[PDB]
C-alpha cells in the first residue's frame, strides 16, 4: 500500500516509539482456528504454524487522547469527516438526532448518522469529554495508517496481531484460555443479553470501555478480545492462507490485492448467539474508508 | 440466515 499524506513524518527515537509497546520475540505460533461452528466464509482455518520476525505491539488500542494529539499536530481530517457520516449502533443514537435512511443489508441495528465521527461518536451533540482513555472509534483503515505512520509505527499484520493476542498460549479459544468468564469473572467487553435488543451490561459496559479495562493477556496486551474491532494491515481473503508456502507461513502479509482489510478481536457488540467473533482465531473485514462506533486499532512497530 | 455481519461498509448502503 502507498498512502498519501499532507503532513510530514516527525523524527522519533526508538525509546519514544517503544513506550507503551511490548516486544514480541521472533518465533513460531499456531495461527487460525478449527472450531466446528466457525462460519466457512470467514476462513478461520486451517490451523498452521507461522514464523514471525520480532516486533513491537501496543499494549492498548489507540485512545481518544492519543488520536487528538495526532489531529492537533497534523490537521488530519478523518474519512468520516470527509464523508460527513459514520455508523452508530441504534441504541446509542439519541432520539431526534438526524439520521440517514440508509440500510446496511442484514444488519438494521447500524445507523448511518450525519456528523458522527471520532470526537462526536454518537453524532452531533455527543462528545468524548468523559472518554479520553477509551479507544478512538470512527477511524477508518486509512485514518489508522495515517496515525500509525505519524507515530513512527504501522498496523500489525493479522499474524502479528494474533500472535500477540494469544499471549503465549497454544490454540486457546480466547486470549486468556478456553473459558469465557473463568472464576465467573468477565475478562472482556462484549454483549450480554439478547442481541440486538437489550445489552445487560453485566461486564460493566454497554459501549466502549477504557483501553486498560480488564486484566491483560500473558504478554501484557489489553482488550485484544472485545471492546473494539482492530484494523490490521492485510487485505482480506478467506483462502489465501490455505496455501502452504513461505509467503503464507513466514511473516505472512496476506494477499497482494483485495477489497476489504482485515479486522480482528471483536467488539462490545459481539455475542455468541449472533457472530461469536470474540474468539482469538476469529476474523472479519471492512472496506478501508469505512468507519464505525465499534472499530479502532492498535499499532505495531519494527524494533 | 446468512453469515453474521460485524463490519458495516460504506459501499453496502448504496
Ligand atoms: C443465519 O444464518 C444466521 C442469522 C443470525 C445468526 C446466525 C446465523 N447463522
Ligand atoms: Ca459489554
Ligand atoms: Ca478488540
Ligand atoms: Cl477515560
Ligand atoms: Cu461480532
Amino acid at each position: 500500500h502507498m498512502p498519501s499524506f499532507d503532513f510530514d513524518i516527525p523524527r522519533r527515537s526508538p525509546q519514544e516509539i517503544a513506550k507503551g509497546m511490548v516486544a514480541i520475540p521472533g518465533g513460531t505460533f499456531r495461527m487460525g482456528g478449527e472450531d466446528p461452528d466457525a462460519f466457512p466464509e470467514d476462513g478461520e482455518g486451517p490451523v498452521r504454524t507461522v514464523r514471525l520476525s520480532p516486533f513491537l505491539i501496543d499494549r492498548y488500542a489507540v485512545s481518544n487522547r492519543q488520536f487528538a494529539a495526532f489531529v492537533k499536530a497534523t490537521g488530519y481530517v478523518t474519512d468520516a469527516e470527509r464523508y460527513g457520516w459514520s455508523f452508530v449502533f441504534h441504541a446509542h443514537v439519541a432520539p431526534g438526532t438526524p439520521v440517514m435512511d440508509a440500510v446496511v443489508p442484514e444488519a438494521p441495528w447500524w445507523v448511518a448518522v450525519p456528523g458522527a465521527y471520532w470526537k462526536a461518536p454518537e453524532g452531533p451533540g455527543s462528545s468524548i469529554t468523559d472518554r479520553p482513555n477509551h479507544p478512538v472509534v470512527h477511524v477508518s483503515w486509512n485514518d489508522a495508517v495515517a496515525y500509525a505512520t505519524w507515530a513512527g509505527k504501522r498496523l500489525p499484520t493479522e499474524a502479528e496481531w494474533e500472535m500477540a493476542a494469544r499471549g503465549g498460549l497454544d490454540q486457546a479459544r480466547y486470549p486468556w484460555g478456553n473459558e469465557l468468564t473463568p472464576r465467573g469473572r468477565h475478562r472482556c467487553n462484549i454483549w450480554q443479553g439478547t442481541f440486538p435488543v437489550h445489552d445487560t451490561g453485566e461486564d460493566g459496559y454497554t459501549g466502549t470501555a477504557p483501553v486498560n479495562a480488564f486484566a491483560p493477556n500473558g504478554y501484557g496486551l489489553y482488550n485484544v478480545a472485545g471492546n473494539v474491532w482492530e484494523w490490521c494491515a492485510d487485505w482480506w481473503s478467506a483462502d489465501w492462507h490455505a496455501t502452504e508456502s513461505p509467503a503464507t507461513r513466514i511473516d505472512p502479509r496476506g494477499p497482494e490485492t483485495g477489497t476489504a482489510r482485515v479486522t480482528k478481536g471483536g467488539s462490545f457488540l459481539c455475542h455468541e448467539s449472533y457472530c461469536n467473533r470474540y474468539r482469538v482465531a476469529a476474523r472479519t473485514c471492512n472496506t478501508p474508508d469505512s468507519s464505525a462506533a465499534h472499530t479502532g486499532f492498535r499499532c505495531a512497530a519494527d524494533p | 440466515a446468512t453469515t453474521p455481519l460485524c463490519g458495516p461498509s460504506r459501499a453496502s448502503i448504496l
